[PDB]
């Protein structure tokens, strides 16, 4: 019941760039091992354990935020579904260690090799430690996206990434078949060592604010060339494929030959030596036989892209001048390859743009062709295995071979030009990236409510390190983090990405900042008006305005605010020391202004955005949802209804909606060892609980999902199916195979309306109602649903002590939604007496004022941390690999909510 | 836009070639005609000047410039149209960039009237305003990078010399022709002549604009005096003279709105350093510039030349205050406002400067003084008041903001503690008490409503005033 208190260490997280995934035609190899070798662990620099975790993580959910989260905090490896750990002694997954057997079994000491391997058909993850097998293997878990190696730490620790080859020296062989990580660097990074989603650095001056950063996705790397299968090519194309199949080979000898290549009977790189340059006829046929059908792509794309091709001049295309080769030049043979003269050519920029398409589809083709034949990308290229390090889609290649491939591909262009075949490219089209979620894409800081300030003339300062998407302004305490900054009433700011003013709206004003410039905020309460300055120079609407905002009310007051889009950087400067301000005494000394925090001990306090999405009380006065706690009738249970405020009206808000109820059912810790009157003696000694939900008529159940979610459950997804439910499998077996137990985990437990509707698409509206019923055994940890009264099919497991709270996700599509009923059936307890302990043995359904209904909300505000845990990577050279340090403590006081299981 | 270099390449150079050294031409000619002709003639041309892709004014160098037709085309073409075969030849009346600036130079040191070098204001020194940025920046001085810059050798040769020297000619023949009755030409001179005043050095400063400012001072305080002795003496009289010193007065507030608009863009592009490194010139151009916002907040006549002035000639002021911006492209009270003033505005931009000038301990006896003012005591009355008061400077002790602005008052390098004297804080504190209350007074005159022009009485009686 009341808050309880405990000290707890900060923990950090740190990976290598290495993210590996599978998805269906991707590029990339399923089969990984990396490894880490502990050299310095402190076991109690503190009271509590130091914190040393191993293992891998999802890119799309590990957000292992500083301080407070799940549990009493210290977020690592393992503490989330979305990550899986290995301490030496346990397997940590859900915030659960479970304990797997070693040779030698000891938490992670010093002289300390783990070696981790992930394969990603199965899946599974395996680990060994100091080259012995680690008796438990995580498996058929979610592969929604990329995976990275990961290791999680408190203060006390010295650690070593080995990544293979030079990133590292592997102490024990890698497992057959298991790539060094070190392999799959891409093309356009280095491997370097980084924290994980940090809204916070240390730079020169200061600290800089960080924006979201803008993640890759494991259906990147799937290659998609536009379609050419259903066309039809015109004779005048037919016929020209070959020849230009043929000049592209003898372009392709040409290149080879200014790189070096002389005529060779064999074909290898390091040989020096190219074959098919002896005569532009005497190319070997498999090369047409690869080149041909890759010429013909050229047109069909032509065609496919909306391109307009016809016949300029037949007498060109029939007759062509001919550059030949320098005869100072010499060959082997004595006879060069004579191309086309480039010269009569000229190409529009239209062209160009069109060529730049053309090869990304060319590469996208090829690679995909490897990968049907079985290729994979790799840093380092081995034929044998089938790994290049261009088998990446155009878009990841590097800017090298991009360009080789340009030249190539507007060479073959101006010859298909010289042909004379006319190419008019067609207009332009728009298009949306949708890379990251609205609510993930930008970040606000804002100054705690505590500095608020209702008087005065005050300065503060933002330096932009990027030239993008920042706002920076005065914010009113009530900020909601979720609305973009200036969209509504609650913000007075800049955003110099366009040049514009923000307050119910966008209007112009100023000129866009470049890198390094500084933004000096300015707010005086006694004319009530905002001023905005550039390096010094007062920032000026399309008028004589030397003020961005006018006749401001002061009500609350303001507090200084900021918001950073993806890959932004600034620096804010509230002036607690005024030495630190570049631009003060340009403006703002002489006209009074004040640093905001001028005369301030300590820095100002900051709170950010945190894109968590956590369970929330309905707001009682939401515009679209509404909650009726409906009483008991003799017929009727006790009832939380949803109606939809706004339903078939404009401005209605239409959109998944995750739903619980406030407070948990817990399970027993210890599990037992294997008319329509209730029995006392049954309904007093039973450990069954029920609850249902009844959907309305109108109500789609096919937009419904009924059951319970553990307190853990923070998946926000608009395009919600039991698919994306995070799952994992924990085997435990004996040394040899012997599976002593395998456990499934889950946050999500739930059925589908779906499932339960007979089938009548036909008149698929029914205007009947479905009530569907959730049953929990609390000493089995058994879990089942009904239908209408008939039992479902689907059933869950669960371990004891695990809590669960009803839960309902729907997409309404009625006014009418969803009924909680919190009644009881024969011989089965309401979630009352489960809730409760005075109500343990009360069969008598009721709903008290704690029991509520929560939704899900994307973001909320959280306290950043004054200070931060300083950690140390480097690279320590190339057998000892890359080094990671941490030795200064910091611990935090954590409020912890028990119901809940987060601090 | 910026598209000359994409227009003007083949036969537009050709037809802009003869528009321009025909329009140069007209200087020859004297005329009556040519007279009321020559500022759209010179409008024309400076935008031609700005657009116009090759460096007319230097055309030995025009061999490294690519967006020329002498370059692009072959010589057996420029001969089925008759050429002369050299850039030089296109039209050689039109001298070079050295020769024209020295002429100008020399005219200015001479003294030469408008009538001896009317061509000259009126169509070549708007061509240069528009032809000397547009190659400085394609020119050294420019922003080089590494391949632009070096690659190509750069076929103009404008440094930020030539707009300095340029702008210094311009306000020497101001300055011969600064009290003159008919100066129409000014008001163009300033609009051609801003854009190049950013590249301005400050030596400028003591070298120009301090003794301008003083001459036009000077010549306020004259007629101010006679504005006072007038109302001395109430006669019918006093009608008469009365029209003189608005006279004298209109001549003045061209003079300023012609000075004053260059000077603003100056301090904009100098007011950082003057504030950094303290000015004495700046100092000194501040107490100018208040005593001339100080005659004019006192005068009644001075105010109303200054808003006919305005609203006659169809200055727009606010094209001055917001160029910045407008230049990068990125009612009667509409017409002219008080805040709009450049009088005002000049003022209002060098306060920093002469508030720097007062520590932050001066503060009290500002408001003091300030209170005096309203009393409508004198200046050296202000003086001995707070020389006898002085004792009541501010102390730091009590305050911790103090603290920390006296603090900086140390980090400014041209501050020390012991150049502090009574005299010093007196009249510093006499300058800058008498500017802001001055200020007040016009920022919120509660003049509004004296003669009331709602007329809901006559629309009440409408058909009674009839």
């Amino acid at each position: 019941l009341l808050l309880q208190t405990n000290l707890i260490n900060y923990v950090t997280s740190i990976r290598p760039n290495i993210f590996v995934g599978r998805a269906e035609g991707s590029t990339q190899y399923g089969k990984w091992y990396f490894e880490v070798m502990v050299d310095e662990v402190v076991p109690f620099l503190t009271a509590q354990a130091t914190h040393l975790r191993v293992g891998w993580a999802l890119t799309e959910g590990y957000s292992p935020y500083p301080g407070g989260g799940e549990g009493w905090g210290g977020n690592g490896v393992g503490d989330d579904l979305y990550s899986y750990g290995f301490d030496g002694l346990h397997l940590w997954t859900g915030h659960v260690a479970r304990p797997v057997t070693s040779p030698g079994q000891h938490l992670l000491a010093p002289e300390d090799v783990v070696s981790c391997c992930l394969d990603l058909s199965v899946p599974s993850i395996s680990f060994r430690i100091n080259g012995c097998p680690v008796q438990g293997v995580f498996e058929a878990f979610n592969l929604d996206g990329l995976f990275f190696p990961v290791v999680s730490f408190s203060a006390g620790v010295k650690v070593r990434f080995l990544l293979g080859g030079r990133h590292g020296e592997f102490k024990f062989l890698p497992p057959p078949g298991y790539a060094p990580c070190h392999e799959a660097v891409l093309p356009r990074e280095r491997l370097r060592l980084e924290p994980i989603k940090e809204y916070r650095r240390e730079g020169p001056r200061g600290p800089h604010l960080v924006g979201p950063s803008r993640c890759l996705s494991h259906t990147d790397f799937v290659p998609c060339p536009v379609d050419t299968v259903q066309i039809v090519l015109p004779p005048h194309l037919e016929r020209i494929r070959e020849k230009l199949a043929e000049n592209i080979h003898e372009l392709w000898a040409l290149t080879r030959i200014e790189q070096g290549w002389t005529y060779g009977p064999v074909r290898d790189d390091n040989k020096r030596l190219h074959p098919c340059l002896v005569n532009f006829h005497s190319l070997p046929e498999p090369e047409r036989n690869y080149n041909l059908q890759m010429s013909g792509e050229t047109l069909k794309t032509l065609l496919a892209l909306g391109c307009h091709v016809g016949m300029a001049d037949e007498k060109a295309e029939d007759n062509l001048k001919k550059t030949k080769l320098p005869k100072t030049y010499m060959m082997s043979n004595g006879y060069k390859p004579a191309p086309l003269d480039l010269s009569h050519v000229r190409l529009t920029p239209a062209q160009t743009t069109l060529v730049d398409r053309l090869a990304e589809n060319g590469h996208n083709v090829w690679a995909r062709d490897r990968v049907a034949q079985g290729w994979s990308y790799s840093a380092v290229q081995d034929i044998p295995a089938r790994r290049n390090p261009r088998l990446v889609p155009y878009r990841l290649l590097d800017e090298a071979t991009k360009r080789s491939n340009r030249d190539s591909l507007c060479q073959a262009v101006r010859t298909l030009l010289g042909y004379g075949y006319n190419i008019e490219p067609p207009d332009q089209e728009p298009s949306q990236v949708e890379n990251q979620s609205r609510w993930d894409r930008v970040r606000i800081f804002r100054a705690e409510k505590s500095y608020t300030v209702q008087s005065g003339r005050w300065y503060f300062e933002f330096e932009a390190v990027t030239t993008g998407e920042m706002r920076v302004g005065w914010a009113r305490p009530e900020l909601r983090p979720d609305v973009e900054l200036g969209a509504d009433e609650l913000a007075y700011v800049f955003n110099g990405h366009r040049g514009q003013r923000w307050h119910l709206g966008s209007e112009p004003f100023g000129r866009p900042w470049q890198s390094g410039d500084v933004v000096g905020c300015m707010i005086d309460l006694t004319e009530n008006t905002i001023i905005f300055t550039l390096n010094g120079e007062v920032l000026m609407s399309d008028s004589g305005s030397e003020t961005a905002f006018r006749e401001i009310e002061i009500g609350d007051g303001f507090l200084p605010v900021c918001s950073l889009g993806p890959g932004q950087v600034g620096h804010l400067n509230l002036g607690q020391d005024v030495s630190s301000l570049r631009f003060f005494a340009i403006c703002g000394l002489q006209e009074g202004f004040e640093p905001f925090a001028i005369n301030m001990q300590r820095p100002v306090t900051t709170w950010f955005s945190k894109s968590l999405p956590q369970f929330e009380p309905v707001p009682p006065e939401h515009p679209h949802y509404e909650v009726a706690r409906m009483d008991g009738t003799v017929d009727t249970p006790p009832c939380l209804r949803l109606a939809h405020r706004t339903w078939g009206s404009q401005n209605s808000l239409v959109e998944m909606l995750f739903l619980r109820l406030s407070l948990p059912v817990q399970f027993h810790q210890h599990f037992r060892c294997t008319d329509n009157r209730d029995d006392p003696e049954i309904i007093l000694n039973t450990t069954t609980y029920y609850y249902s939900v009844r959907v309305f008529a109108g109500q789609e159940p096919s937009c419904v999902w009924v059951g319970w979610v553990t307190p853990d459950y923070h998946q926000h997804d608009m395009n919600f199916d039991l698919s994306k439910v995070r799952a994992v499998t924990v085997t435990m077996g004996d040394e040899q195979g012997n599976v002593h137990s395998s456990l499934k985990c889950s946050n999500c437990y739930m059925v589908w309306g779906g499932d339960f509707v007979s089938p009548g698409q036909q008149g698929r509206i029914s205007h009947t109602d479905l009530v569907i019923g959730c049953l929990v055994d609390l000493a089995t940890g058994l879990m089942t649903f009904t239908a209408n009264g008939k039992e479902s099919n689907t059933f869950f497991q669960v371990e004891p002590n695990t809590k669960l709270f009803p839960a309902v996700f729907v997409l309404p599509t009625h006014q009418n939604v969803i009924q909680f009923e919190l009644g009881k059936q024969k011989n089965i307890m309401p979630l009352s007496a489960a809730m409760f302990l005075s109500e343990r043995k009360n069969p008598a359904p009721q709903c008290p004022p704690r029991l509520e209904v929560q939704m899900l909300m994307p973001v909320s505000w959280s306290r950043m941390p004054n200070h931060f845990l300083q950690v140390e990577t480097r690279r320590a050279g190339e057998r000892l690999g890359w080094a990671v340090q941490c030795q200064d403590p910091l611990t935090m006081m954590a409020l912890h909510i028990p119901e809940e299981n987060r601090c | 836009h910026q598209f000359g270099d994409d227009v003007i390449l083949d036969d537009v150079q050709v037809s802009c070639y003869r528009t321009l050294c025909s329009i140069y031409s007209l200087g020859t000619t004297k005329n009556t005609y040519v007279e009321k002709l020559r500022p759209a003639l010179g409008e024309c041309l400076a935008r031609l000047a700005a657009a116009m892709p090759v460096a007319f004014l230097e055309p030995q160098l025009n061999e490294y410039n690519a967006c020329s037709v002498y370059t692009t085309k072959s010589p057996r073409e420029r001969a089925i149209l008759g050429l002369p075969n050299s850039v030089e030849e296109m039209c050689p009346d039109i001298p070079v960039l050295d020769r024209l600036m020295a002429d100008i130079g020399g005219l200015a040191e001479s003294g030469a009237r408008y009538t001896e070098m009317p061509h000259v204001i009126e169509i070549t020194l708007p061509m240069l305003c528009s032809y000397l940025p547009r190659w400085w920046e394609r020119g050294p001085e420019a922003p080089p990078p590494a391949l632009p810059a070096g690659a190509p050798p750069p076929c103009t040769a404008v440094t930020s010399d030539h707009l300095n020297s340029l702008l210094g000619n311009i306000l020497r023949i101001i300055v011969n022709n600064l009290g003159i009755d008919e100066a129409t030409w000014m008001k163009r001179l300033a609009v051609f002549a801003q854009p190049i005043v950013s590249r301005a050095r400050p030596e400028l400063l003591h070298s120009h604009f301090i003794p301008t400012i003083g001459r036009l001072r000077k010549r306020a305080g004259k007629v101010v005096a006679e504005e006072e002795q007038l109302r001395l003496e109430a006669k019918a009289e006093a009608e008469e003279g009365e029209l003189l010193v608005r006279d004298e007065f209109s001549v003045l507030c061209r003079d300023l709105y012609a000075l004053y608009p260059l000077l603003i863009r100056y301090v904009d592009n100098n007011r950082a350093h003057w504030l950094t490194e303290p000015n004495a010139n700046a100092e000194e151009l501040f107490r100018m510039v208040g005593e001339i916002f100080i005659y004019w907040s006192k005068s009644h006549n001075f105010k109303r030349e200054e808003q006919n002035f305005v609203v006659q000639n169809e200055i727009n002021n606010m094209s001055f205050l917001t160029a910045d911006s407008k230049s990068k492209m990125a009612r009667r009270g509409d017409r002219y406002s008080v805040q709009t003033s450049l009088i005002v505005a000049t003022l209002k931009k060098m306060l920093p400067i002469g508030l720097n000038m007062c520590a932050p301990t001066d503060q009290d006896l500002i408001m003091l003084a300030k209170t005096r003012y309203a009393l409508k005591d004198t200046d050296e009355e202000v003086r001995e008041f707070l020389q006898n008061n002085l004792h009541l400077q501010g102390k730091v002790e009590g305050s911790p903001s103090l603290r920390w602005q006296m603090a900086l008052y140390r980090g400014l390098p041209g501050r020390e503690e012991d150049a502090d004297d009574p005299e010093k804080i007196v009249r510093r504190v006499q300058e800058v008490s008498a500017v802001l209350y001055h200020l007040e007074q016009t920022e919120h005159p509660y003049k509004s409503k004296k003669a009331v022009w709602h007329k809901l009485l006559s629309k009440q009686r409408r058909r009674a005033v009839v």
